[PDB]
């Protein structure tokens, strides 16, 4: 995740979107989003 | 302004680890000058829409009787 707060609430400017699990199959870059 | 913003703002202002209850949401919107009496049925609907949009996580109870938090995901 791109945490918007650095570990009062102080924001580092981040967004909060989850990250994909990148994988390579030939020349095609797949990215697996494990939502919840 | 639509009730979904007023609810989202109230849940953001009272942010915590438990979650604003429907009674606290009533209190915050009434303190924000919003008639929570006549439009209570609108609130339950709008709140349900926000849960159906996934914007609010139900943390306890079922439906509008519960506690809710802003879905940071
Ligand atoms: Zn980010």
């Amino acid at each position: 995740v791109c945490e918007a707060d650095a570990p009062k609430v102080v924001s580092r400017g981040g967004c909060g979107n989850t990250q994909p699990v990148v994988r390579k199959d030939g020349m095609k870059l797949w990215g697996t989003w494990k939502k919840s | 302004p639509p009730v979904s913003e007023l609810i989202t703002k109230a849940v953001a202002a009272s942010k915590e680890r438990s979650g604003v209850s429907l009674a606290a949401l009533k209190k915050a919107l009434a303190a924000a000058g919003y008639d929570v009496e006549k439009n209570n049925s609108r609130i339950k609907l709008g709140l349900k829409s926000l849960v159906s949009k996934g914007t609010l996580v139900q943390t306890k109870g079922t439906g509008a009787s519960g506690s809710f938090k802003l879905n940071k995901k």
